[PDB]
DNA sequence: TTTTTT
């Protein structure tokens, strides 16, 4: 109940997607990452505890509970959806410039654009 | 005891299948999907509780007892089912088109075809009509590749058939041969069909034409299982012969041929075979046999828009009017695709001696 | 104590069984069935908590206490048997058909047949009956495929004891050649055999003829292990054109009661042969070598009626490889593919099994009707 | 405490053994029972229950605890074992038969004799008999395949020595190939001894002769490991079609007491050779280097007689490779299947062995009967 | 802490250690032993409760318990040690044979030679005799294979210099045992692997013709520690066309350290301390002749019969023997039996003392190998104008090219010249 | 959550890294040890028991809490860092060498430079010394393998500056062809500097160029030797690569080195050293080691500074 | 993971 509420909470923000080809993507140190490389679905639970209320946040220290909130995140991600297709775009390590009108993206609207690769360098 | 009569209620609703490959197959999002590398049945529970008493959902939230379900569900399903059983049913990711009446199943209705391929894409039933400007600009690719003389009434025909017989999931006796010059408009046509049917295509080389299907891991007539449509694009100028033997064993229902890492040999052949070739063919041999599986489709028209509007998917839903179209003409009440062997050159001494 | 209690009942009624390749085999729905990936013991635990006391069948819901009863079965187990020891007995889904006297097993009288193959589906006693509406047209097809005329005698009594073999658990000593020009109806029979038998049935390919059997894992070799049917189709013109010939060894080795090969991330290395083998072509075989040996393990079944369309009815009837010209039908493949004659096929089989394996069935070979063989039959 | 007590009194048995390729060999039911994918210890712990008081008994009937037990045993075995030492007993399911003396052993005088294979049958003492109604038959048959006569009495003899080496758990440096023509009796002898001598008997392919043997995981080696028969056969003619020679080396590390080679998912490269290797053939064998080390190890026993259907009989009477033709039987090959020569086929064995083993038993090169 | 003072007291006694390549090694039944399928640990635990308060025996009963203490000694073992330095101490099951010295050492005192493989069965003293009829009888078998002549007297003390079996430490030469058929070159693998036991392994001819890589390759993973390494039999490379042993791996399996891991294992590092021989009836060809090569390579030949009575004739006939004895078909189950074990044993220790002087090492033979005929006369013969005609007339008028012809035409064609004559 | 407040601790001491590769390394018995199998950080938790206050440290001998402190930790490390950045240090298996400052850093004060690769052996100076017997036990050898006499002055000068390279942590872009002939004196550099910079100096063969990379990965030194004439090739195709990589590529050869096919930018990276002047038992005992280090330091502080 | 495949 009460991991569930927290693993919903969660589930709002888009910060775990599901490829086709069988992986997640996590939204983790604004960057788009992959996993079978490291499990990065619960240090991004550990690191997104400040967001949520109090009392759900020392439920949060326990990696035992993390791991359950893990199980319930991975069942409610059941539609795929695809990665790098946009392509008007020119991504950098701040966001994501735009291609027509020169508007450079970043944060929140940069993670709309699901990209992988980048240029390499500050914005 | 309660989570027992939780599987038993889930198990009523037959969204759980053992197949008879081996494998377990799930009903989620108006779609069958396998079981083979994720939790597919622990996810079809939890999206599954709104279907429950109020008392039988509120314990569907842990993660644990989730597990005891399915393990509850996976000891009930002993008996295996068969699927891909319609000949007569389209599969998209969101229902089924019947191709006969052209009504459209999304959910509860879907299920009852076990389709477990799709073309990839999801259906618009908006541009699905006969009207609108889109469909009446069609008919000027199509008539300007296979013009509407008298002198090209067989041939286009002809032509037509071969089109309509990638919507039907059954075997095909006859591997058909497209043959023109550069930019005549057989590019244009595999587009066309690549963007009308999507997944159920494939583009394949010369290891099934020239080599020998068997000895040895084949992951090319593996891909084939269940597909509709399978284009020979590239052909280089006859090097190999065409080996005819490769296209007798490629009418069968089943052909023999296994992946890499794979003890499965058998595949289901459901798929219209079209070879692009641009100069005569020569066959190893040339008896009976081989005259009774070979047609030919003619492109002698000679000619920037269309390079990318249908690379954008823009006669996608026009052109599977006009596959429906064709359909229904050659079904009177069964299709079969015949031989055409006096339109091969190399065929014209063996007819007569 | 009580669940030790519960497995002890449940191995009295002996429906696990371990057996000599490493497998254990339950008894659900009226079958033997196994799976090595899929083990099948919690499965009968379920299914067979009705036969059992109403304190004892509750604690059975739980999925943690049937693995228990689990772990305390396969304790239990520790001598093996031997399965498919039974020739005579044809095995379905939901029982077993007796082929010596007729009648069909359901329930523990198809136990003590431990046969681990089926047809994979269920036998229907209201169509394995004879006299339908569908056997006139079964006759209609099998008389029009293979004439009953006094010059086809031998040749149609060849073609029902090879049909009517694979029915049997036996090792058989002779491969068969269904020869024949293009649309003969040598296609037609496979599909109908392939409807009748079901799952007792395999189509491989041609490496089985003419590669060698154990370089590596084989997938082609060991799916024919315990299989009654085992086809072969369309062979190549080995004269005019490059191809490679059949091989004398492996015809020798394809005979023989165990075969060799594994499949791929397996050790095991033997198969039980009990598969008639077809080979269906147009074209006569060549082999590498020929010697007594081969002439005494092949024969050939002629297939002379032409079922054509009217275009080429006048072209067909001049034609010297056929002896009958039939008009086409069109919609007979689907009504096979159907399974329209599937018991009709079944009691044909069935009738000529009782003919032609009385007291006992042994095939014979047909060396005069093979060309490469005619030099050693001059002298 | 008191489940370590269980298991200490559990293995003051000694039916629990550790060997020296790092195996665990378990006593039940009158054998020596070994496998990697069974759970042998704690089937042992729960048949051996009754040996042990009552408050013992009771507490083996838990899963969990009967583990507990496993472990405790486990960490208890430092110290390894030889096993299958040897060479004179043949073990059954129930027993083991001393090849000397001819009296079978059961219980714990079987457990002396560490044997880790067996026949897979049990043992029937009112079968072992010489004086049977189906002896009678066995004889007319062997007799019918290796006549009694002058002519034949060195090809009979070497066929006998060569079937009664299959008893004995040795390594032998002789390759023996059965060679003759159609319908002569070579794989009827091939059924005969795979129903006697049951699980000791395999059958592999024509690979291990004619390539490579440690190049990867090869299961058609590794599965020869205390094995005292091994079969091939048909031999596709390396003479005149386009073929693979035999190979001279491939023959030389078959007489090896160790042969290299591993099955799949395994680090073991060792397997120890007390097989008698048999080859059917059509045609004799060609070598692709012939050496007098290659001469020293290679035995051939001829087939010269024709069994026959009576349409058949006259052409047979003409051919010179067989030297008598007889009347062919149709049920003799399902009686062979059903083992019912099983224990008179044993008995001819033991007969042999006896008469082979003057002092010692050597198999002989026959160098004459090769064209190489 | 009652179960991490329980695993430091353990840790303190010093029964437990870890090795370079990550192993872990436990004193056990006064032997080091490491095993990565078998719980040595807790079987080392289960040993020792009897080394410890009597409330502290009571918690080592449950294997739960063992297994906290497992990992808690896992955990404090941050430090690795050094093993199998001392080449001159033999390991048996129950104890260190001292090879330059003499002395048997048991219990602690075969703790600080850590010596972390065995024999496989211990040593007894009263069979160390050299005054027993089975010294007799293995006295005249060695002298009968290895006839005491002084034709033989060179050959003879190579095939003495077998006691290098003993030395644990890196060998730099690769030995033959090349005869013709019945000369007794089975008869020494035999003894020899019955003298000393598990420090002996057999292996395939793939670590000679095949190509050394980092995938599982047990073959060689099983010579770790080995102090004898035998490859039986060797195909003739000339009538039946197989594969040629390649030139590269006779270096790496001369270098201290060979790659290769077993399956399952990441332990990809072995240590070589073999001595490496191989039974042949023909002598070894190679696809790539070097100096290199020629500096590696040594062949002990074996010249007596052993045939049965009818052979005599044709035996004493054959060029390819210099003397022809009578065959005893008793002595294979006798070498079987372990009967010559320790009389074999005492010789090898006897011939160990006599070739350290004070440093024993292989030489090779190179003038025994038909394959490194060439390049011995091209090294002796140049050093590194002379038009390439003058060299080929002055090349060919001394030497005669009906066997040596394809030699020097590769030499000239692929090795293209300055090079001056002595 | 007390042991979260624990594991917080341990990562307030930055013994634990996380690198690109995927994988952790942990600062255990004084060095940065890189493992994918084996527990190192619950090594490590144990170990820094003593560090923390008195009642957490009671809660780290259960190993189970200490593998609940391991999860967590992994749980907190979120960005990768750098190994092996500063180019002017020598790790030696005590510590950390500051070349140009002349000081070592010996035991702790090593932890700031993350260095992965050692040269396998202990340091000292006592007799890393500025004078004694060994700096002139190799004067001859150094003068007599190369002299200078103004003729031989730049040669010189290349031949001690190419061999100081083998000391930078910076990729080295020049393939100094070592000519000359035999004995006179290239493999007593080949030896003096194994016995210098350890398991930091590999050796191979002539298939670098002339068609062993993989494990090539902070080598500071390749020596390649035992090369055939080749008048295959040096594989043009081959330098543009090859220069592209922490060592100084020396190739010494006996014979004249023939290219693939030269044009106006293969002359660009190719540096050449001729010994115009055409110890064993000894010079592998190891008996300079330090003096050599000297040597090696004292060239360094030259050309190579500021910049080479 | 190893085998299988290259
Ligand atoms: N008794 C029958 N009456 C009418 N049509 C029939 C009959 N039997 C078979 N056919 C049809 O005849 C056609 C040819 O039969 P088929 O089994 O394909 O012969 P085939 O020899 O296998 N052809 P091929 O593989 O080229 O040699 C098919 O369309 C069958 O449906
Ligand atoms: N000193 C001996 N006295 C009597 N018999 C002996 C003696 N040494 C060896 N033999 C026997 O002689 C036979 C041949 O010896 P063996 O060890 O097989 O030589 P081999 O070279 O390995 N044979 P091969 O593999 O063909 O070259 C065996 O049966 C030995 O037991
Ligand atoms: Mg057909
Ligand atoms: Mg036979
Ligand atoms: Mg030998």
């Amino acid at each position: 109940n009460k991991l569930f509420n927290i693993a919903q909470r969660i589930l709002d923000t888009n910060s775990v997607l599901l490829t086709e080809r069988g992986d997640h993507i996590v939204w983790i140190n604004n960057s788009w990452k992959f996993n079978s490389e490291e499990p990065l679905i619960t240090k991004l639970i550990l690191s997104i505890r400040h967001q949520l209320p109090k009392e759900y946040s020392s439920e949060l220290l326990c990696p035992r509970k993390r791991k359950t909130v893990e199980a319930n995140i991975r069942d409610m991600l059941v539609d795929s959806v695809e990665t790098d297709t946009y392509p008007d775009k020119l991504p950098f390590k701040n966001g994501v410039l735009d291609l027509v009108d020169g508007m450079f993206y970043s944060g929140d609207d940069a993670k709309k654009y699901t990209c992988t690769v980048s240029t390499g360098f500050k914005f | 005891n309660k989570l027992f009569n939780i599987a038993q209620r889930i198990l009523d609703t037959n969204s759980v299948l053992l197949t008879e490959r081996g494998d377990h197959i799930v009903w989620i999002n108006n779609s069958w999907k396998f079981n083979s590398e994720e939790p597919l049945i622990t996810k079809l529970i939890l999206s599954i509780r709104h279907q429950l008493p109020k008392e039988y959902s509120s314990e569907l939230l842990c993660p644990r007892k989730r597990k005891t379900v399915e393990a509850n569900i996976r000891d009930m399903l002993v008996d295996s089912v068969e699927t891909d059983t319609y000949p007569d049913k389209l599969p998209f990711k969101n229902g089924v088109l019947d191709l006969v009446d052209g009504m459209f199943y999304s959910g509860d209705d879907a299920k009852k075809y076990t389709c477990t391929v799709s073309t990839g894409f999801k259906f618009d039933d908006t541009k699905f009509v006969e009207d609108s400007p889109e469909m009446e600009e069609l008919m000027n690719i199509i008539n300007d590749i296979q013009p509407l003389t008298d002198e090209n009434k067989k041939n286009r025909e002809l032509y037509e058939k071969t089109l309509s017989s990638c919507l039907c999931g059954a075997t095909k006796g006859c591997l058909t041969f497209f043959f023109g010059e550069t930019a005549t408009g057989k590019s244009t046509t595999k587009r066309l069909l690549k963007s009308a049917i999507g997944d159920l295509f494939v583009e394949t080389g010369q290891t099934i034409l020239t080599d020998v299907l068997d000895k040895g891991p084949n992951p090319f007539i593996a891909n084939m299982h269940l597909k509709r449509s399978v284009f020979c694009s590239e052909l280089p100028d006859f090097s190999k012969k065409i080996r005819s033997d490769n296209i007798k064993k490629l009418t069968e229902p089943c052909v023999i041929g296994r992946p890499c890492f794979s003890n499965k040999i058998n595949n289901r052949n459901h798929a219209t075979i079209i070879i692009d070739t641009n100069y005569k063919p020569v066959f190893d041999r040339i008896d009976n046999a081989l005259m009774r599986r070979i047609a030919v489709v003619r492109f002698r028209t000679h000619f920037e828009g269309l390079d990318g509007k249908i690379q954008n998917n823009r006669y996608r839903f026009a052109f599977l009017y006009l596959l429906v179209k064709w359909y229904k003409k050659y079904h009177i009440p069964i299709m079969k695709l015949y031989p055409t062997p006096e339109e091969i050159p190399d065929f014209a001494f063996y007819l007569k001696i």
